[PDB]
């Protein structure tokens, strides 16, 4: 039934997932207990993609929650939608990663990786046909960049022909939250571009502005940012667990999207985003949902799509609609924006239509970008790496954990190899 | 006595077949349960207690669209052994429908085909519905047409492709999947029919005045073509053409076997009035460049062999009238070496309208199938959509990693450039 | 850049057929020679349908050269001397059955007839 | 009716049996008085395997309780389910074995053995057809190792065609409870490899971790460890006295499980083992009960089955289920673990299914192991025997009771003969 | 006037016989009391009052499985002198069921058989239901076939063995038992029918769509085969075949007398529709390599002799239609020295379905008994499982200690070595 395992790690991944399992349980009518109370059987025809049936009609999420300090795991266990999990899954250490890549990948990560994989191995056994692994982590924190990249390198030795999609949270350009997070991002891109088939890239700088401008909110708590992120996370797999006219999955959104095996960093986007009272001023039509999508003011990754060009584009729509409009609107926003799409990939917009709206809406669009627009996002972090490495400040908290000075010279040479390929295809033209 | 079976590979074939097998049950009075309150033995093998079941094989690689049929209105009709699924679909990947996944269950398909020929003494031919887009529709069909030509050989084989549109595209590697599947199907298929999605949107908007159709309303039109090609087997008319008679009257060379289709009349209920719809009129509805179902200009090429399939209440003197006026006209240019370009069937059945439909009730109809030089531009297009996506080696590593030669693509296009030149070879006229 | 099954065979010997610590000296006797052959495809010869490991081959497509690297058995086999076709499910870590009979790159292990052991 | 006689020697055996007859009596609806209060007659069709009917509808356990100090006997008699025993059976001396083998087998054991055997002779006369004798003793104490194997060598002179399954308790690797328990265990394996057909070896080290991790308990009393051992103790004879699809007695479990007349030291296992609250997060299926069994974290003998290889395996299921699933899962855990099973014993998984579950569940598995995995259990004791023999400490408490020094050299050469044969079949392969 | 009795050794025979004698009491209207609201004198010796009691001896060494029969639904039907029990089961030990425990009550069995032959004027044959695994079914039976061949000699003696599966095993010393119980039944039986469990689990899952069957739902399938061999002694057929006729048409050499049964149709209640089930169809269900109830490949070996046992509303022209198509086919290879390879039986009874059952109600059915070469591969397996255990002398000491020679095994394997070479002796074709 093409089951998906949902591994989480870090402080960011758990709080995303603690809203994400709140998000999925409304699409299937699951209470805080775990017993079904929905309406239609389409919630239960493909209920097994994210769940295991328990004795007595209960359901449990196929979720594996990993941390190194027990603070966040107690927080999810105390809140609502927290008792629904399996208590055998909450793997945690007693030390804390200490906002450190080396301590979460060499020192404390190498002692608590075994108790993780032995439950990952157990959750793979309950599956009939394993579709793949989705992982939710950071790239700036200590855990989600070190312990997260350990659970990919250990899994791809074990499940080499399975799709491995992380939904990382990229550090933001202007605001920060960590002094050494340029060091943590350079050490993870070495581990992500070789073992993950695709990686959705999310900023916070791009995510506050949508809460301010388009949503028209004044006080965005993280429970309202992750509330917005988890709409995209459900929107990708909703074509794998619902009937549609034209269908997609976690695999069709990997062959249609990644033209070269290194260039697989995606930038999401969602629409509609109304306000509390401004919902009654716009028309809820397929030509209206498209023009909200292809703006630069709705992309959740803080970069300009107008700088650089698209390579592939997926537009996973939802709700009931008409297939002529979708085949025309995607033509319409390719001809008027014919300098934004690349030349040597003709007709590059992968369409996917589900038949089921989100619970309460009428139609909605999940957008999956793939561009050269994220070439400066890696050019930015590689510049924040370069200044802090010439003075080699903050180095002794990494060197003292068994890490050599050559390893920073490798990944920065590796990241300039990534930037050189986006510049290679941005100017590559055919004759 | 002349039995014909139908395979539905891919998602495109099944939802077309949902529109198809709904339509035959409306013609013959067959309930969805299988009951009915004698010539229809070609598709419906009966049972001792009266419950007719279709001759269908719904093969897929993901179980998604099959489960809609197992829970739909026509659950009770089909034989539950027939519905073959898999676990992971090929997922827009030719290299997974022919080397990895479809290989695993190719024996489950052929064995169930083997248990359908044995009830048939007068086995007529095949009806494989597929697309060119997806990996299941193009990779598993290229596997299945290989196996049946080895198994049978003599039998007639008909495809109903969903050709990829020139301007609308719902996939990214869609020109990769066609060149791989055309290289394979060229020497095993025998008369493949081309239907686009884009040109039906032109018809559904203009001639029908529906601004918002669906695949549902695009498959009611392709159901009317398939019902009318096989309208001479299932019924009794003044002049009945056979499925073996199409592959003679339409194939001038063993390579060129791509006729495109056209149905007429396609008018709404409001425009069902205000005009008269004569046989002298509906024939001229077919030869327009705006009424085709493949986005090509027929005035840029030459018709090699037309084939009109009238039905309903048609008098054959008027067919002498409506045809003899046409090859006196100037713009419709046939081929100079072919002085005779028609093959006519007159049947005694009007086309039946499905309830909850969009088309009008008419008393006469025509399903023109026409072979022409004008599809050479539609093959000159995908070769231009091939060399751009291959000079950069785009999307190759998803194909190499499933048992494929990376030098096979240069060979497969080489067996398209020859087919590119053959339409131009035929289209010129050797004098003396 | 081509297709191989060396990370699958390395995964399969180390976890399903020679997993226990008894066969750990015997596992090193075979695994160290696998890193030297340049074959793209490999295939595992069992004894019974109970899939006990006894021999390892290397397979060359378009020639069907089934030369033997390690284990006990014949040097070369043909399509005449085959019984069943196995596939290593990385999901389950268990060799399943392929109902087909064509020896291709998705096929990971096989059994031969009982005549070749008497 | 194939009657079984239950002897209880030592302190530990009297405390397992004081819970064991509490365990049995809920499977037959027996009050503390001895009268019947159950519901189904299937409790009473084979009630006569363990019980002798008394006048007035009562039933007494066919049980014989042997000790030397009278302390534990009063604890059984004062506690509940104590008056149900026969007052003629409580045979005990007045000295106490003093945690000494030569005192309990030679000195004090040779003065109370005749008062024991005359009741053993009496209990056999009430039986129709005697099935065999089950014994419940330690291997570390003075009584259950000295008075216990005295009763075996007398009985096997008396009843040579009878199965004799002592359910011994083996000392633990890390924690101990007796300074001289390497001395008291090497002297008892000399008697047990020659006179008992099978001997279920049970540790305490592996038995706490099952109480700690799988059961999720904080303070496991002996009334919660012996509560777990007594579940296995009834489950061996759970199909000798209840109908089933496929049957097993104490004799079928002796022929299929014993390949050679010396290699007969077994090791138990049980499933399911839930928590108080985590009972509702797992599925209760036959493939779930199987994978719980074959872990190394559920074997009550403190040794790894992944060290060493299996020779034979029994699996005595209970409850109502389907015979296809069992015959497939026993095939399933043989193919993926074919390195763990030995090659020259083909299809070595004996199967048995009762029709009656434990009182309250739906299905349960009792497991019997037979492995070379206990080669280091004897290698550990024979090393602690050896190092305490070079300095010959604690010897005068044995020599002064009438024992020669040669007997220690004999039993040590006996046990290294046993370890050498487990090593012989672990490496012997056919061609 | 032709009476045939049935013995039930072991646990496997009694639980099969529970499924048997329940099924006959539905075919004839017999109550569980023996009452009924007459050609069934073959199995039911009646009483002066209205009551019919069976001709069955339920012998066992443990009293466990017998107490179900003495307390179940058919308590009143049987005769309480028949139900012979013992004290201790043979406990997966051939050397206990033949030298030690079975020797004790072998006289009470033969005395009770003696009182059942005396009510029979025209005594026909013997039926033994026994496994090969357990000690009773393989060790007490090998004593019992020895005794009745001395007591009677001339009468036909049929077994219905349970062959041990190539992949599923519920015992450990099970290849020790099957070698010893084949050394003895080879010369004192007549026609042992082979039935496996593993092949029925495939039939219970694929052809029936039941994921979780039981020994109950397996024994409903072996009851139908037994009720099809002996349905010609119990009804008025157009072409009846006797138990004295099966010994002649199927046994070309006195060593080779091991056929393997096959039943058809085996379909669920919902797939009872959707297909027509004529005798040109259900015949091809039998010769599949996927419907045989022994896990062997019939495409590896050769059928020496088939024996089709039709029943229901079957017409013997269509039988000639069904059989003549078969030995024109290429994959089915009859043996070259045998030009005739069939034996047909038509009876006028549809198969009767037990309530609370799983098989659907059909109006025609077929058992197929056939003596193929392909079981030589199944005998090649039990010599390979023998030599991996005897070479290490595993499990020998439980057999030596009950009256056995340590060299008696190597003598008994030498019997199986000669029996293995006899099938390959026959499967070759001596020309000229
Ligand atoms: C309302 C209800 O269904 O309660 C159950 C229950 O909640 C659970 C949690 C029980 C419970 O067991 C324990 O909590 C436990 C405590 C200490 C040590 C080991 C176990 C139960 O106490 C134990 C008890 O077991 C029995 O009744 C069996 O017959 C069992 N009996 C005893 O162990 C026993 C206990 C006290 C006095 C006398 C006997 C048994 C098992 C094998 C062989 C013979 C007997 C059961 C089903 C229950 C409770 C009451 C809560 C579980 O255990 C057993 C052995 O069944 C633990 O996981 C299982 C699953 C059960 O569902
Ligand atoms: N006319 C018509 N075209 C359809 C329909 N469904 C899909 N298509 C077309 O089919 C093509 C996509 O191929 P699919 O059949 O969906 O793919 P598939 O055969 O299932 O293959 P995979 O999903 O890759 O395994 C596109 O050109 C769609 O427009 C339908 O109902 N009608
Ligand atoms: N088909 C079928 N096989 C059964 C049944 N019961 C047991 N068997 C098979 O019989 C074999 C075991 O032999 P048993 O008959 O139980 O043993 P036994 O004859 O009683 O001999 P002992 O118990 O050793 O004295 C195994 O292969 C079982 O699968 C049943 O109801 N149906
Ligand atoms: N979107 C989002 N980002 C968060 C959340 N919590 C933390 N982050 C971001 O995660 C980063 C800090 O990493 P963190 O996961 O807490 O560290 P770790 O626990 O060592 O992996 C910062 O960039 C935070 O902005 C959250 O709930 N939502
Ligand atoms: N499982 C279990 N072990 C026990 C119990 N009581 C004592 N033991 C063990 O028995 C050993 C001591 O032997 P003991 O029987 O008291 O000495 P004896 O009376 O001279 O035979 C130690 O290993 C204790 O852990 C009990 O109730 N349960
Ligand atoms: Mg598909
Ligand atoms: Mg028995």
């Amino acid at each position: 039934m093409r089951e998906i395992v949902h591994i989480q790690a870090g402080q960011c991944g758990n709080q995303i997932g603690a809203k994400f399992w709140e998000v999925i349980s409304d699409e299937h009518g699951i209470d805080p207990t775990g017993t079904y109370h929905g309406d239609s059987d389409l919630q239960l025809d493909r209920i097994s993609v994210y769940y295991n049936e328990a004795t007595g009609g209960k359901y449990v999420p196929r979720a594996i929650l990993v941390d190194l300090e027990p603070g966040t795991m107690d927080s999810v266990r105390s809140g609502p939608f927290g008792q629904i999990f399996r208590p055998d899954n909450f793997v945690f250490g007693q030390s804390g990663a200490g906002n450190n890549w080396a301590k979460g990948h060499y020192t404390e990560g190498a002692e608590l990786v075994d108790s993780v994989l032995d439950v990952v191995r157990k959750e793979a056994e309950s599956c009939d046909c394993l579709q793949g692994f989705q992982l939710t982590h950071s790239l700036g924190g200590g855990t989600g960049s070190g312990m997260g990249t350990l659970l990919i390198s250990k899994i791809r030795e074990e499940y080499p022909d399975r799709i491995m999609n992380t939904f990382s949270v990229v550090p933001s350009p202007k605001v920060s939250d960590t002094v050494v997070e340029p060091y943590n991002a350079t050490l993870s891109v070495h581990q992500l571009v070789e073992n993950t088939d695709e990686t959705y890239c999310i900023d916070n700088e791009a995510l506050y502005d949508i809460c301010f401008r388009t949503l028209k909110l004044t006080t965005p708590t993280y429970g309202d940012l992750n509330h917005l992120v988890s709409a995209t996370m459900s929107g990708v797999t909703t074509c794998l667990r619902f009937p549609g006219q034209l269908n997609a999955d976690l695999r069709k959104l990997a062959v249609n999207m990644v033209p070269f095996p290194r260039l697989h960093f995606f930038m999401p986007g969602f629409a509609p985003l109304t306000s509390r009272g401004s919902q009654q001023y716009r028309a809820l039509t397929v030509p209206e949902l498209t023009q909200q999508v292809f703006d630069a003011k709705n992309m959740m990754a803080a970069c300009d799509p107008r700088h650089g060009r698209y390579l592939t584009v997926a537009a996973v729509f939802r709700g009931r609609m008409s297939m002529k409009e979708v085949d025309e609107q995607m033509l319409n926003v390719q001809n008027k924006n014919s300098s934004y799409f690349v030349e040597w990939i003709p007709n590059n917009v992968k369409t996917a239509v589900c038949d089921i709206p989100p619970r309460g809406l009428k139609m909605a669009v999940t957008f999956i970008g793939n561009s050269t627009a994220i070439q400066e996002l890696f050019k930015r972090i590689s510049e924040q790496f370069t200044a802090m490495f010439r003075r080699k400040a903050f180095l002794h908290w990494y060197t003292g954990e068994g890490m050599d000075e050559m390893e920073f010279t490798e990944a920065e040479s590796n990241m300039n190899d990534l930037v050189s390929e986006y510049q290679q295809y941005q100017d590559a033209t055919a004759e | 006595m002349r039995e014909c079976i139908s395979i539905h590979v891919g998602q495109a074939g099944v939802q077309i077949g949902n529109a198809c097998w709904e339509l035959y049950c409306l013609e013959h009075g067959i309930q969805p349960d299988g009951q009915m309150p004698d010539s229809f033995n070609t598709f419906f093998s009966e049972t001792g207690a009266g419950k007719h079941v279709p001759r269908a094989v719904f093969v897929d690689l993901e179980p998604t669209v099959i489960d809609e049929v197992r829970t739909g209105t026509y659950r009770q009709l089909f034989h539950p052994e027939q519905l073959i699924t898999g676990k992971e679909d090929a997922a827009n990947n030719y290299a997974r429908g022919h080397y990895t996944i479809g290989k695993e269950i190719i024996d489950l398909v052929l064995d169930r085909i083997r248990k359908l020929a044995d009830q048939c003494t007068g086995l007529q031919g095949f009806l494989v519905f597929h697309s060119f887009g997806g990996g299941t529709g193009s990779g598993f069909t290229s596997l299945l047409m290989e196996r049946l030509s080895v198994d049978y050989g003599k039998k007639s084989k008909l495809e109903f492709s969903i050709y990829p549109a020139p301007q609308v595209s719902t996939a990214v590697v869609e020109p990769y999947n066609s060149i791989l599947t055309t290289h394979t199907t060229l020497e095993h298929s025998d008369c493949a029919f081309m239907v686009d999605n884009e040109a039906i949107y032109d018809i559904c908007r203009r001639n029908l005045d529906i601004e918002r159709p669906t695949y549902t309303n695009l498959n009611r039109l392709i159901s009317q073509i398939v019902s009318s090609i096989t309208a001479s087997l299932r019924f009794d008319g003044a002049l009945n053409v056979d499925l073996t008679e199409f592959q003679t009257n339409l194939v001038p060379y063993p390579r060129i076997h791509f006729p495109l289709a056209t149905y007429a009349p396609v008018i709404s209920a409001e425009k069902a009035y205000h005009e008269q719809l004569s046989v002298a009129e509906i024939t001229n509805a077919c030869f327009e460049p705006a009424n085709q179902m493949v986005k090509c200009d027929p005035r840029h090429g030459k018709y090699m062999a037309c084939c009109l399939l009238y039905r309903g209440d048609v008098v054959p003197k008027d067919v002498n009238a409506a045809i003899a006026t046409i090859k006196t006209k100037r713009s419709i240019q046939f081929v100079d070496w072919c002085p005779t370009g028609f093959k006519v069937g007159i049947n005694y059945q009007p086309p039946t309208v499905v309830p909850g439909g969009d088309l009008a009730k008419v008393q006469r109809a025509v399903c023109m199938l026409s072979n022409t030089t004008a599809i050479a531009e539609a093959w000159a297009r995908l070769d231009h959509k091939f060399d751009l996506m291959y000079a950069k080696r785009a999307f190759v590593h998803w194909y190499v990693g499933e048992g494929m030669e990376e030098g096979e693509f240069s060979e497969a296009r080489e067996d398209m450039a020859a087919l590119e030149k053959d339409y131009e070879e035929v289209g010129v006229d050797s004098v003396e | 850049s081509s297709k191989s099954n060396k990370p699958i065979i390395h995964n399969a010997i180390s976890h399903c057929c020679l997993a226990g610590k008894v066969n750990e000296p015997h596992k090193n006797s075979i695994l160290e020679e696998l890193e030297k052959c340049d074959a793209n495809h490999y295939i595992i010869l069992f004894r019974d349908a109970g899939c006990q490991f006894r021999a390892l081959y290397c397979y060359y497509p378009d020639t069907e050269e089934i030369y033997k690297l390690t284990g006990t058995g014949p040097k070369n086999i043909t399509k005449k001397m085959i019984d069943k076709l196995y596939k290593y499910s990385s999901d389950r870590k268990q060799f399943n059955l392929i109902p087909a009979k064509t020896m291709s790159v998705s096929v990971d292990a096989l059994t031969i007839h009982n005549h070749l052991w008497q």
